C-alpha cells in the first residue's frame, strides 16, 4: 500500500494510514485499516507489497500476543520494535524477502513516554518524533520540521497531521482516499472516527 | 539387537516417579552445600567446595559459583561437567534474548529455558538426565531481586532463602528460623555463613573451602553489581562475622 | 534416533506406562474446578511443606492459555509447562489461520491429542499430568469446564477435581453440587470451591489459590485476604 | 538452449449425442514441415466405456493417457471393480494435469462416453486442468476452424425459423449417430483442405451402451 | 471475465459471465464460474481457470473437513482466510486467481475478496475480471442497502450485461445467485444475446446500438 | 525385553492380541444392519454424576453416508477418525463421488499394522463402521487393530459383546425394519449395561440413504425407550 | 526359547524361530488349493467367517490380468505383498511393455520376504501365498512361504488340514495335468481336491471361492451363486 | 541442458514383406570437422533387434551400454532367456522411450534420435522412432535428421501405406535403402561414403553388413558446368 504517517507528541503517538486498496486499475476498497494492535499500548501500521503486508503484520501480532500470555506482561515498545527489526533483517537475505515497511507507535507505561519507531523492509530502525515511509516524507517532513514541538498536545498533533494530509492531497498524483487516524496513549489505543 | 542393553532412562516407576531423576537427586545430596538468601537490598550466594587439597590452586579455581551474565549468577550442586554444559547454553540464551529484544533477559525466562532442557532429558531421547541442581540469583526491573532453584526433573520454584546439595533439610530449618522479610544483605551474608558452619561435614569452615558471591544494588546509583569473592575476601568476611 | 517403544500393551490389555503416569497425577497437589450459572472457578492446593517461598515469582498453578481460557493441572510440574506452551502456541496459531479464538472444547481436544500422541510414539513417555481447562467461548455466556488425562481421553464436567485426595473432594462435590440450580452468583461459586478444598487442604492460609473466570475475557485471581474471608465465614457457620 | 516441448499437430473432435458419444481425431503426426507418420493412433479406448485423446505434444499426450489408463486399473483394484463414471474420470484427470501446474502436459485433452443416466457425455480439458462438460468440442490445430461450424450445425446458432424473421429460433432437435458422423467427416475434410497439419486419415471412436466401435476414413495425403 | 457480488438488506447477490478465452479465440461460450462450496457458501472465479477450479475445490474439501471436526459450518471469514493462505504458499510461483467468497453465517451475510497475491478484503461490494470497471459503473450509481430481492437480482444481471457488451473478453451468458440465511438460490442462466435485446427495449438503454 | 512386532509360538502377534484385551474392557457398542438403514448404539458409561454425559462422544460422523461407533481406548480413535474423514473427503476431491464403505474401512485398517521400532504400538480401540453406497447398499463393518475387517449383519463390541452377540444371533432377520432395529439395540444395551438404561447414559444413531448419518436426540431416544418398556410389558 | 525374541537370532541348531512362528500362522489359516494343466491354472479357497452374522473373509486377490494369488494366514500381510506384486507387474508393463513372468514374480516375493528375516526391528510376513498365472511359457503355479522360499509346482495346498488335498493332487498328478482346453473339469478337480481337507463343514454358496487364469482367460474370481455350479 | 558435441547424422529404415531394414553411416562429426570415420551407429540387441542412433555420440555410447546391461539383466534367473523370455524389439523400445522422456522431464536430455528396428516373436515387423523429447511414432518408413527430409520421400514411393508392405521384397527394399544412402551422400554435408546396413528377417534372421560404400555415383556432368551465370570458359 502507499501512505503511512506517524507523529509523537507530549503524551501520545498518532498514526495516520491511507484507506485505499488498488488492484489493476480499480480501487477495490476505500476503508481499509492498514494497522494491527500488537499489544494494548502498542500499535503497528504497515505498507508494502500486496499480501506480504498483512501476513507479516499478523505474524508479528501473533508473536507479541504469545509473549504477552507467556509472561503475563506487556513488552516495551522498544523491545517490540527490536523484535520486528530482526525479523525484517532476517527476511532480507531469505529466498523471497518480505517487502513491508512499518511504523510502530507505542506508549511505554514504565517510563510514561510515547515512542515512535520507523522500520523499513531492510530492517533499518530509527526512533523519531515523526516519521513516514515511501514518498510520504517528501511532501510532509518540511511541514513537520517547521511546526513540530515536543510539548504539543494531542489536539495540536491532530491539527498538524490534518495539514500534512491536506498537503499530500494537493501535491500527490495519487488518490489514497483519506486516512484512518489512531491515537496511542496511557489509556490505550483509540480511533478518531471523524477526520 | 541393541534393545538388550537399553537401561530405559525415561520411564515411570509403578508409583509414578522417574527413576533416573530420583537417583540423580540422590547424587546431588552428596554434593557440597550451596545456599542462596534474598534480601531487600541484594542477594547472597554461598557454597562449600568439596574436600579440597592444600595443593589445589584456589584463586584460579571455580567449581560452585558461575556467572551467566552481568545480572544473573548460579550456584552449582552436582556434577560440575554436566553443569558447565548447561551454563554455556544459558549464557547463549541470555545473549540471544539481548540480541533479539535489546534488553537484558528477565531472570525467570532464563530459568524456565534451562529447566525445559532438563525436562526434555526426562521425557525423550533415552539419555541420562543432568545430575545438577542450580540456585539462580539474579535481578531485573520487573520483580527486582529473585532466587530460583531447578533440579534434574526440570521443575523450578522461587524462594526467599534456599539451599541445595548436602544437608538441605538441616540447612532449610536453620534458614526458616532466623530469616526475616525486612532483612538486609550484610545480615544475609552472616546468616548464610552461619548456616554452612553448622551444617558442614568438615571439622571447621575455612576460607579455602568456600566460594562466595553477592548481587547488590550497592553499586553507584540505580544499577546492579556482581561480586565473586576472592580467597582473601572470603577470609576477611569469615573474621568479620566471627567464625574464624 | 531413539525409537524405543516405551508405552506398550501387557498380557491383560493394559498400558502400564500410561497407568503409572496416572499415579504421578495422584501424587500431585489437588486441583478443583466448579462452574456456576455465569462463571467458572478454579481452585488449587499449595502444599505448605515449602515455606520461605517467594510467592511473587513462583510459577502459579493456574495458567492463561489465551485471554478467555485458563488451564490448571495436577502431576509433574515440568511436564505441565510443555503442554501449556504447546497449547499457547496452538491458540495463537488458530487465531492466525481461522480468525477466531479457540473454543474451550477445541483447546481441550488439542491438549488431549498431544497427551495421546505421547502414548503411542517411539522413544517418549506419557505426560504425568491431568489438566482442568476452563473458560468461555467467544461471544457466549455459557460456562465451559473440561478435564484431560495422560491416556488422552477428555470430557466436560459440571464440577470436577484432580490430584491427591481428589476422591474426597469429588465426594463432597457430588452431594453439594446441584445441577438443577448451580451457584447463581460468583460468591456462591467461590464459597463452594473453597469449602470443597477445606475438606483436604489442612490450613486455609496460603494453601488455597482461587481463580475466577467470567465471560468476555474477565479473569481475576483472588488474594490471600479475600480467600481468608471465605475461610472465616465457612467455619463460623460450621460452629452450629 | 533445450526446449522440452514440441508440436506434433493433429486435431480432435468430440460430440455428445442423446444416448451416444463420438471422439474423432486425424492420424497424422508431424514436426515442423515433415510428416512422421500418416497413421499414428491418437484416440484410445481407456476401459470402462471411456475414450480419450490428448492432442498437442505427443510425448506428454502419450504419458497422460498412459497414466489415466493406469488410474482406471488402480480404481478397479482399490474400489472392488467399480465402474469409473465419466464425471469421476474427468475429475481424476484434472488432478493428473494440475500435478504438473509448473511444468504442464502440453496437451488439449478430451474424453467421451456415457453419464450415469445413459446420456451422451463429452468432457474438455485445458493443459493445466480446467475442465467442463460439453455437447460439442474441437481441439488442436484446426480447433478454431471447426468449432464455429459445430455451433452452427449442432446447436443451430444464428439460425432462425423462416417467415418469423429473427423472432423465433430454430428448435434444438437431437441428432442421430449417422447425422453426427456426417458432421465429423465434413469437419475434418474441410480442416484438411485449409490446415497443413491435418490429413492422411480419420479415426472415429463411437461409444454406446453396447460398447466402443471404430470407424476409419481416408483423408488427403498432401 | 466479469464477476460481481454485493451485500444488501436481504443477503448477497452473486453474478458472473460465462466466457472463456485463449488469446483472441473464444474457447468456451458457457463456462461455470461459480462454485457451490456448501449450501451457504459460494466462490467466484476469475483468472486462470485451472487455478480457480483446483484451489476452490480444495477449499471446499477443507471447508467440509471443518464441519466434520467442529459439527458446525465454517464462517465466510475463515473460509476466505484458508484460501488466502493457500495462495501464500505458492507466493510468486505464477498463480492467477481472483475470487469472491460469498455466504451467510452467524454474523449475517459475508463477502470477502481474495486473490493470488494473498490479498483478503471484507466489503459490501466487489467486482473482478477484465470487465470489472464496467460493472462498477452500474453498481455504484444504482446500489442501495434498501434494495428488494427482485431489483437486486436485476442490478447484478444488468451490471454483467454492461461489461459483456463493452469488454471483448466477457460475455456468453449470465449466471445469477442469491444467498439467504436458508442458503444460496440459483436464479438461472441468461444468454447475453437475448438479454441484451430484451433490456434494450424494456429499459430504453443502449440507444446507440441499432436493433 | 522383547520386540513389539514379535510372533508368539502359536503364530500370533503378541501386541495385537493384547490390544484385543483392552477392547474387551471398553463400553458396549452395537450395530444392526437392515434394508431400511443401519443403526448404531453405544453405552456412554459416565464415571461420575457430575460428568456432563452429552459431552461423551462415542458415536461419530465420518461422512454424510458413513457413521462410526467405538469401543476400548477411545482416545486412540481420534487419529483413526481424522484419517477416515480425510480419506472420505479426499476421495470426493479426486473422483467427484462418495467413497465405498468397504474402501473407507480398508483405508482405516491399513493404519492398524503400521507399528514397530510409524507408531510404537497398535490401536487399543475397535470400530463399528456403518454406511451406505450405491453398489453394495447398507453395510456394517467391524474394524480391528489386527488390520482385519469383517462385514456384519449385526455386531456387538465391548464388555458385553459375547452376551449381546448371542442375542443378536437369535433376533436378527433379513426383513427387519428401522424402528424394529432401534428397539432391538436399546433392548440389548439395556440387558448388558450395569446401570439402568435411559436417554442420558445411552445414545442411538442411524444411517439412511435419504437423511444420511444422524445422531438421535435425547428426547427422541427417550420416546423409543418408553415404547420399548410398553411392548415388553405387553406380553 | 532364548533365541526366539527376534528375527535376527539363529538358534544353536541353526534355526530361525520367528520365521518358524510366522510359518505357524499359515497352518492356523483356512485351507486353499492350487493346481494347473498346460492351458489353465486354478485357485480354490475355503473362506472363513467370524460367526453367522459375519461375512466370509476373502481369500483370493487379483494382481494383474494374467496373474493372481490366494492367501492363508495374516490377511493384512497378503494385502501388502499382493500390493507389491501389483506394482511390480505394473512396472514391467509400463516400462518394458512386458507382462511379468510368473517365475520372476516369485523371485521378487522371495527377496522382499528375505529382507524381513535378516534385519533387526522388523518381522517376517505371517502369510503363505499360492500364485497362479499364464505367461509366455504357459500356465504356472507357485507356492510362497514367508521364510522366502518360493517353489514352482503342478499342484499344491496350504493352510489347516492342507495335507489331505496335497495327497489327492499327488495321486491325481497324471490326470489333471492333461485337462487341457476344459476349465470346468480343471475346477472340478480343484473342488474335489479341497474337499479332502474338509471336516464337519461342507462347501456352501458363500463359503467357496474359486479363481482361474489361462490361454484366452483373464484372471477372474468366482464367488456367491457363480460357484453354485461346482457345489 | 547441454549441446551436442560429437554427432552422428541420418538413420534410415523401412519395413518389407518378411521384416525390416535399417542403415546408418560410419561418421562421427565434430561440428563441420569430419573427425571420426570408424563409428558404428547400428547396435544389435540379440538376434531380433537393431537399434539405430543419431545425434550425440557420447550419449549414444551411454545408451549402447544401457542395452548391453539390459541383455545381461534379462538373462538373470531366466532359463528362457534365449527363447520365450528373450528381449523383444517392443520391450527394448519402450525401455528407451521411458528413459528418453524421463531425461527430458528432468531438463537433462539424451541428445539423440533413435529408431528401433526388429521382428517380434509372432513374426510381426517392429519399427518405431523416439527422440530427445520422448516423442514416439511408427510408420512403414522412418528416418532421422536429413533422412526424414530426403530418404522418406524415396522410401515412401516403395511403401506408401500399410498395404504395400507385403508387396515389397527384400531385394527391392535394400535397393531403395542403398539408393537413399547415395542421395544423402550427395546432399548431406555431415555424411560419409562408408556405412552399415542391417536386415532383420523373420526367416533368415539378422544379417549385419559392414564396410559398405556408396557406389555408382554420377559426377561426370560437372565438367560441363562453368561459372555462375555469364562465364563461358
Ligand atoms: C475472463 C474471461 C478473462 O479472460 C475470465 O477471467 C475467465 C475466468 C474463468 C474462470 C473459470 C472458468 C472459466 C473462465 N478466464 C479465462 O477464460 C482465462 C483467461 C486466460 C487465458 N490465459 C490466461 C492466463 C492467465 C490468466 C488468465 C488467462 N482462460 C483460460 O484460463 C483458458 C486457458 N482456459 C480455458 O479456456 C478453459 N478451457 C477448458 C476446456 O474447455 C475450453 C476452455
Ligand atoms: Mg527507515
Ligand atoms: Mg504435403
Amino acid at each position: 500500500m502507499d501512505i503511512i504517517l506517524g507523529i509523537r507528541v507530549q503524551d501520545s503517538v498518532i498514526l495516520a494510514s491511507s484507506k485505499a486498496v488498488t488492484r489493476g486499475i480499480s480501487v477495490l476498497k476505500d476503508s481499509d485499516d492498514k494497522t494491527r494492535q500488537l499489544s494494548p499500548h502498542t500499535l503497528m501500521s504497515f505498507a508494502g507489497e500486496a499480501g506480504d503486508t498483512v501476513q507479516f503484520a499478523e505474524y508479528i501480532q501473533a508473536n507479541i500476543q504469545l509473549y504477552s500470555i507467556r509472561e503475563d506482561y506487556e513488552l516495551s515498545p522498544q523491545a517490540v520494535s527490536s523484535f520486528v527489526r530482526q525479523e525484517l533483517a532476517k527476511s532480507i537475505r531469505s529466498r523471497r524477502p518480505y517487502q513491508v515497511n512499518v511504523l510502530i507507535g507505542g506508549y511505554d507505561k514504565k517510563k510514561n513516554k510515547p515512542e515512535l519507531y520507523q522500520i523499513d523492509y531492510l530492517g533499518t530502525k530509527v526512533e523519531l518524533p515523526y516519521g513516514a515511509h515511501g514518498y510520504s516524507g517528501f511532501y510532509t517532513f518540511s511541514l513537520l520540521d517547521h511546526h513540530y514541538r515536543p510539548d504539543m498536545t494531542t489536539e495540536e498533533g491532530l491539527d498538524l497531521l490534518k495539514l500534512c494530509v491536506q498537503e499530500l492531497e494537493k501535491r500527490m498524483p495519487m488518490d489514497f482516499k483519506g486516512v484512518i487516524v489512531k491515537i496511542v496513549d496511557k489509556d490505550g489505543i483509540r480511533q478518531v472516527d471523524d477526520f | 539387537g541393541s534393545r538388550r542393553y537399553d537401561s530405559r532412562t525415561t520411564i515411570f516407576s509403578p508409583e509414578g516417579r522417574l527413576y533416573q531423576v530420583e537417583y540423580a537427586l540422590e547424587s546431588i545430596s552428596h554434593a557440597g552445600t550451596a545456599i542462596g538468601i534474598m534480601a531487600s537490598d541484594g542477594i547472597v550466594l554461598a557454597a562449600e567446595r568439596k574436600v579440597t587439597s592444600t595443593l589445589l590452586e584456589q584463586d584460579t579455581s571455580t567449581e560452585k559459583l558461575y556467572k551467566l551474565n552481568d545480572k544473573i549468577a548460579v550456584a552449582v550442586a552436582g556434577l560440575t561437567a554436566d553443569a558447565e554444559i548447561l551454563i554455556n547454553t544459558a549464557r547463549i540464551h541470555a545473549q540471544n534474548y539481548l540480541k533479539t529484544y535489546n534488553e537484558d533477559i528477565p531472570v525467570e525466562i532464563l530459568v524456565r529455558r534451562l529447566s525445559d532442557i532438563k525436562q526434555g532429558y526426562t521425557q525423550h531421547g533415552g539419555l541420562r538426565p543432568f545430575g545438577v541442581s542450580f540456585i539462580y540469583a539474579g535481578y531485573d526491573d520487573r520483580y527486582g531481586y529473585q532466587l530460583y532453584t531447578s533440579n534434574p526433573s526440570g521443575n523450578y520454584t522461587g524462594w526467599k532463602a534456599i539451599s541445595v546439595g548436602a544437608n538441605t533439610s538441616a540447612a532449610q530449618t536453620l534458614l526458616q528460623m532466623d530469616y526475616k522479610d525486612d532483612m538486609k544483605v550484610d545480615d544475609a551474608i552472616e546468616l548464610a555463613l552461619k548456616t554452612l558452619s553448622k551444617t558442614t561435614d568438615s571439622s571447621a569452615l575455612t576460607y579455602d573451602r568456600l566460594e562466595f558471591a553477592t548481587i547488590r544494588k550497592g553499586a553507584n546509583d540505580g544499577e546492579v553489581y556482581q561480586k565473586i569473592f576472592k580467597p582473601q575476601e572470603i577470609k576477611d568476611i569469615l573474621v568479620k562475622t566471627g567464625i574464624t | 534416533g531413539y525409537d524405543r517403544a516405551l508405552s506398550i500393551f501387557s498380557p491383560d490389555g493394559h498400558i502400564f506406562q500410561v497407568e503409572y503416569a496416572l499415579e504421578a497425577v495422584k501424587r500431585g497437589t489437588c486441583a478443583v474446578g466448579v462452574k456456576g450459572k455465569n462463571c467458572v472457578v478454579l481452585g488449587c492446593e499449595r502444599r505448605s511443606t515449602l515455606k520461605l517461598q517467594d510467592t511473587r515469582i513462583t510459577p502459579s498453578k493456574v495458567s492463561k492459555i489465551d485471554s478467555h481460557v485458563v488451564l490448571s493441572f495436577s502431576g509433574l510440574n515440568a511436564d505441565s509447562r510443555i503442554l501449556i506452551e504447546k497449547a499457547r502456541v496452538e491458540a495463537q496459531s488458530h487465531r492466525l489461520t481461522l480468525e477466531d479464538p479457540v473454543t474451550v472444547e477445541y483447546l481441550t481436544r488439542y491438549v488431549a491429542g498431544v497427551q495421546q500422541r505421547y502414548t503411542q510414539s517411539g522413544g517418549v513417555r506419557p505426560f504425568g499430568v491431568s489438566t482442568l481447562i476452563a473458560g468461555f467461548d467467544p461471544r457466549d455466556d455459557e460456562p465451559k469446564l473440561y478435564q484431560t488425562e495422560p491416556s488422552g481421553i477428555y470430557s466436560s464436567w459440571s464440577a470436577q477435581t484432580i490430584g491427591r485426595n481428589s476422591k474426597t473432594v469429588r465426594e463432597f462435590l457430588e452431594k453439594n453440587y446441584d445441577r438443577k440450580e448451580p451457584p447463581a452468583t460468583v460468591e456462591e461459586c467461590v464459597k463452594l470451591t473453597v469449602r470443597s478444598l477445606l475438606e483436604v487442604v489442612q490450613t486455609g492460609a496460603k494453601n488455597i489459590e482461587i481463580t475466577v473466570v467470567k465471560p468476555d475475557s474477565d479473569i481475576v485471581a483472588l488474594s490471600s485476604e479475600e480467600i481468608n474471608q471465605y475461610v472465616t465465614q465457612i467455619e463460623q457457620e460450621k460452629q452450629e | 538452449q533445450f526446449n522440452p516441448y514440441g508440436d506434433n499437430g493433429g486435431t480432435i473432435l468430440g460430440i455428445a449425442g442423446e444416448d451416444f458419444a463420438v471422439l474423432a481425431g486425424d492420424t497424422r503426426n508431424i514436426t515442423d514441415y515433415s510428416i512422421n507418420s500418416r497413421y499414428e493412433p491418437k484416440v484410445f479406448d481407456c476401459g470402462d466405456n471411456i475414450v480419450m485423446s490428448a492432442n498437442g505434444f505427443a510425448a506428454d499426450g502419450d504419458a497422460l493417457v498412459k497414466r489415466f489408463k493406469n488410474s482406471v486399473k488402480w480404481y478397479h483394484f482399490d474400489h472392488n471393480d467399480k465402474k469409473l463414471s465419466i464425471n469421476s474420470a474427468a475429475r481424476n484427470i484434472q488432478h493428473l494435469l494440475y500435478s504438473r501446474r509448473f511444468f504442464p502436459y502440453y496437451v488439449y485433452n478430451i474424453i467421451a462416453g456415457l453419464d450415469e443416466d445413459g446420456k451422451g457425455a463429452v468432457y474438455s480439458f485445458d493443459p493445466v486442468g480446467s475442465y467442463q462438460r460439453e455437447q460439442c468440442r474441437a481441439g488442436g490445430a484446426a480447433a478454431s476452424l471447426i468449432m464455429p461450424f459445430l455451433d452452427n450445425q449442432v446447436n443451430f446458432k444464428n439460425q432462425y425459423e423462416p417467415g418469423t424473421n429473427g423472432k423465433v429460433k430454430k428448435p434444438l432437435k437431437y441428432l442421430s449417430v449417422e447425422e453426427v458422423i456426417k458432421l465429423v467427416r465434413d469437419s475434418f475434410t474441410s480442416a484438411t483442405e485449409r490446415h497443413i497439419q491435418v490429413g492422411d486419415g480419420l479415426e472415429i471412436l463411437i461409444v454406446t451402451k453396447d460398447g466402443v466401435r471404430k470407424e476409419f476414413y481416408e483423408l488427403k495425403r498432401d | 471475465t466479469t464477476t460481481l457480488a454485493f451485500k444488501f438488506q436481504h443477503g448477497v447477490i452473486v453474478a458472473v459471465d460465462s466466457r472463456a478465452t485463449a488469446g483472441s479465440y473464444i474457447s468456451s461460450l458457457r463456462m461455470n464460474k461459480v462454485i457451490e462450496i456448501n449450501p451457504y457458501l459460494l466462490g467466484t472465479m476469475s483468472g486462470c481457470a485451472a487455478d480457480c477450479q483446483y484451489w476452490e475445490r480444495l477449499l471446499a474439501k477443507e471447508c467440509r473437513l471443518y464441519y466434520l471436526r467442529n459439527g458446525e459450518r465454517i464462517s465466510v471469514s475463515a473460509a476466505s482466510k484458508l484460501l488466502s493462505n493457500m495462495m501464500l504458499q505458492y507466493r510468486g510461483m505464477g498463480l492467477s486467481m481472483g475470487s469472491m467468497i460469498c455466504g451467510w453465517d452467524k454474523k449475517g451475510p459475508g463477502l470477502y475478496y481474495v486473490d493470488d497475491n494473498g490479498t483478503r478484503l471484507s466489503g459490501q461490494m466487489f467486482s473482478t475480471g477484465s470487465g470489472n470497471t464496467y460493472a462498477y459503473g452500474v453498481l455504484d450509481s444504482n446500489y442501495k442497502w434498501d434494495l428488494s430481492v427482485e431489483d437486486a437480482l436485476y442490478l447484478g444481471k444488468r451490471s454483467i450485461l454492461a461489461a459483456a457488451h463493452r469488454d471483448a473478453y466477457s460475455g456468453g451468458s449470465v449466471n445469477l445467485y442469491h444467498v439467504t440465511e436458508d442458503g444460496w438460490i440459483y436464479h438461472g442462466n441468461h444468454d447475453v444475446g437475448e438479454l441484451f435485446w430484451k433490456v434494450k427495449e424494456e429499459e430504453g438503454s443502449f440507444n446507440n446500438v441499432i436493433g | 525385553d522383547r520386540g513389539v512386532s514379535t510372533f508368539s509360538p502359536e503364530g500370533r502377534l503378541f501386541q495385537v492380541e493384547y490390544s484385543l484385551e483392552a477392547i474387551k474392557l471398553g463400553s458396549t457398542a452395537i450395530g444392526i444392519a437392515t434394508k431400511e438403514g443401519v443403526v448404531l448404539g453405544v453405552e456412554k458409561r459416565a464415571t461420575s454424576p457430575l460428568l456432563e454425559s452429552d459431552s461423551i462422544e462415542k458415536i461419530v460422523e465420518i461422512d454424510r453416508h458413513i457413521g462410526c461407533a467405538m469401543s476400548g481406548l477411545t482416545a486412540d480413535a481420534r487419529s483413526m477418525i481424522e484419517h477416515a474423514r480425510t480419506a472420505a473427503v479426499t476421495h470426493n476431491l479426486y473422483y467427484d463421488e462418495d467413497i465405498n464403505v468397504e474402501s473407507l474401512t480398508q483405508s482405516v485398517c491399513d493404519l492398524a499394522l503400521r507399528f514397530g521400532e510409524l507408531m510404537s504400538r497398535p490401536f487399543g480401540v475397535a470400530l463399528l463402521i456403518a454406511g451406505h453406497d450405491a453398489d453394495d447398499g447398507y453395510q456394517l463393518f467391524h474394524a480391528e487393530p489386527s488390520g482385519t475387517f469383517y462385514r456384519y449383519n449385526a455386531k456387538a463390541i465391548g464388555s458385553g459383546s459375547e452376551g449381546a452377540q448371542a442375542e443378536l444371533l437369535n433376533e436378527w432377520h433379513s426383513s427387519l425394519t428401522l424402528k424394529e432395529a432401534e428397539l432391538l439395540v436399546l433392548k440389548i444395551l439395556k440387558q448388558v449395561m450395569e446401570e439402568k438404561l435411559d436417554e442420558n447414559n445411552a445414545q442411538l444413531s442411524c444411517i439412511t440413504k435419504q437423511d444420511g448419518f444422524k445422531i438421535y436426540d435425547n428426547e427422541k431416544t427417550a420416546e423409543l425407550i418408553k415404547e420399548l418398556k410398553e411392548k415388553e410389558a405387553a406380553e | 526359547n532364548n533365541y526366539d525374541g527376534d528375527t535376527v537370532t539363529f538358534s544353536p541348531t541353526g534355526r530361525l524361530f520367528q520365521v518358524e512362528y510366522a510359518l505357524e500362522a499359515i497352518k492356523q489359516g483356512s485351507v486353499t488349493v492350487g493346481l494347473r494343466s498346460n492351458t489353465h491354472a486354478v485357485l480354490v479357497a475355503l473362506k472363513r467367517n467370524a460367526d453367522e452374522l459375519s461375512s466370509y473373509q476373502k481369500k483370493i486377490i487379483k494382481c494383474d490380468e494374467h496373474m493372481g494369488l490366494s492367501l492363508a494366514g495374516l490377511a493384512p500381510d497378503a494385502r501388502v505383498l499382493s500390493n507389491y506384486l501389483r506394482q511390480q507387474c505394473n512396472y514391467s508393463s509400463l516400462v518394458f511393455n512386458r507382462k511379468l513372468a510368473v517365475e520372476r514374480a516369485g523371485h521378487l516375493l522371495c527377496d522382499k520376504a528375505q529382507k524381513n528375516t535378516q534385519s533387526y526391528g522388523g518381522r517376517p510376513y505371517g502369510v503363505g501365498l499360492l500364485i497362479i498365472g499364464y505367461d509366455k511359457s504357459g500356465a504356472h503355479l507357485l507356492e510362497f512361504q514367508p521364510s522366502g522360499n518360493v517353489t514352482e509346482l503342478y499342484g499344491t495346498a496350504i493352510g489347516a488340514r492342507s495335507q489331505g488335498a496335497k495327497t489327492y493332487l499327488e495321486r491325481t498328478l497324471d490326470t489333471f495335468i492333461k485337462i487341457d482346453g476344459n476349465p470346468d473339469e480343471l475346477i472340478k478337480a480343484g473342488v474335489e481336491a479341497i474337499s479332502q481337507s474338509l471336516r464337519d463343514e461342507s462347501l456352501t454358496v458363500d463359503n467357496l471361492s474359486i479363481a482361474i487364469v489361462g490361454k484366452d482367460t483373464p484372471f477372474t474370481i468366482y464367488d456367491g451363486e457363480a460357484v453354485a455350479k461346482y457345489i | 541442458t547441454q549441446q551436442p558435441i560429437v554427432t552422428g547424422t541420418s538413420v534410415i529404415s523401412m519395413k518389407y514383406d518378411n521384416g525390416v531394414i535399417i542403415a546408418a553411416d560410419n561418421l562421427g562429426s565434430y561440428g563441420s570437422l569430419l573427425r571420426f570415420n570408424g563409428v558404428e551407429r547400428l547396435i544389435p540387441v540379440g538376434d531380433n533387434t537393431v537399434v539405430g542412433i543419431s545425434g550425440d555420440i557420447s550419449d549414444m555410447q551411454h545408451i549402447e551400454r544401457l542395452l548391453k546391461d539390459l541383455v545381461t539383466e534379462n538373462a538373470y534367473d531366466n532359463p528362457l532367456a534365449d527363447a520365450e523370455e528373450a528381449l523383444e524389439p517392443s520391450y527394448i523400445f519402450e525401455y528407451l522411450a521411458t528413459v528418453m522422456y524421463q531425461r527430458r522431464s528432468k531438463m537433462n536430455p539424451l541428445w539423440n534420435a533413435i529408431i528401433v528396428a526388429g521382428v517380434q516373436s509372432n513374426g510381426d515387423q517392429f519399427l518405431r522412432y523416439v527422440n530427445l523429447l520422448g516423442v514416439t511414432y511408427s510408420s512403414p518408413t522412418l528416418a532421422t535428421g536429413f533422412g526424414a527430409h530426403m530418404a522418406n520421400p524415396l522410401l515412401r514411393k516403395v511403401v506408401d501405406r500399410e498395404s504395400d508392405i507385403p508387396k515389397t521384397t527384400v531385394q527391392v527394399a535394400e535397393e531403395a535403402i542403398v539408393n537413399a544412402m547415395r542421395v544423402l551422400y550427395y546432399r548431406d554435408a555431415r555424411s560419409s561414403r562408408n556405412f552399415s546396413l542391417a536386415i532383420i528377417d523373420k526367416n533368415t534372421g539378422l544379417t549385419f553388413k559392414k564396410n559398405l560404400q556408396v557406389e555408382n555415383m554420377k559426377w561426370d556432368f560437372a565438367k560441363d558446368i562453368k561459372g555462375y551465370g555469364t562465364q563461358k570458359i
